[PDB]
């Protein structure tokens, strides 16, 4: 059986960790909502 | 039981010990979250009962209580915020600039961030503070990394 706990507000923190890269995939979403990448 | 405004743990007790099996938001006496974490099963806050509204597995989406109120979205150039809830740990921004995912029906945006499983349903935000998306359904790519879509659902 599954429950909620709260975590904390919904705010965006000025000066937080700026990581992460952006890159441009192809893709396909199939009908069970599954990403699969497409070359 | 809970009803406040922000960001929730979605916990377990089937096995061992407590294991938090993903995120949401509650947002208007609304709990978004990612379809995969609960399966469109009953919620339980406190003592309270939460029961899906709206779901659809292909959009990888469900809300508790009413239909989905989140509508804002990335437009395409600012960088935006994950607010990664992780399995044990504390809320924690992460700040970086999403990428894209070619669709055959459009491009979505998307996050190229590190976090297990447990993680998914996390709010994306932007600089206002509106949730533009949850974070939890992606894609792994050539070097065992994860990039997630921005996936957010369509308001009433
Ligand atoms: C399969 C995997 C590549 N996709 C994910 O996005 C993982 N969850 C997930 C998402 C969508 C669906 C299911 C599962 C089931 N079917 C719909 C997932 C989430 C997160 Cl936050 C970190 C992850 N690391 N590896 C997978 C992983």
């Amino acid at each position: 059986d599954m429950y909620i706990e709260r975590a904390g507000d919904i705010t965006w923190e000025k000066d937080a960790e700026v990581t992460g890269n952006s890159p441009r995939l192809d893709v396909a979403l199939d009908e069970s909502g599954d990403f699969s990448l497409v070359e | 039981g809970e009803t406040t405004d922000g960001v929730y743990r979605v916990m377990t007790r089937r096995l061992l010990g407590s294991t938090q099996v993903g995120v949401g938001v509650m947002q208007e006496g609304v709990f978004h979250t990612m379809w995969h974490v609960t399966k469109g099963a009953a919620l339980r806050s406190g003592e309270g009962r939460l029961d899906p509204y709206w779901g659809d597995v292909k959009q990888d989406l469900v809300s508790y209580c009413g239909p989905w109120k989140l509508d804002a979205a990335w437009d395409g150039l600012s960088e935006v915020q994950l607010l990664a809830v992780p399995p044990g740990e504390r809320a924690k921004n992460i700040q970086t600039l999403p990428g894209i995912f070619k669709t055959k029906d459009g491009d979505i945006g998307a996050v190229a961030l590190d976090y297990p499983a447990g993680t998914s349903g996390s709010p994306i935000l932007d600089k206002c503070g509106r949730v533009i998306g949850l974070y939890g359904n992606g894609v792994v790519i050539k070097n065992g990394s994860y990039v997630s879509a921005i996936t957010q659902g369509k308001r009433e």
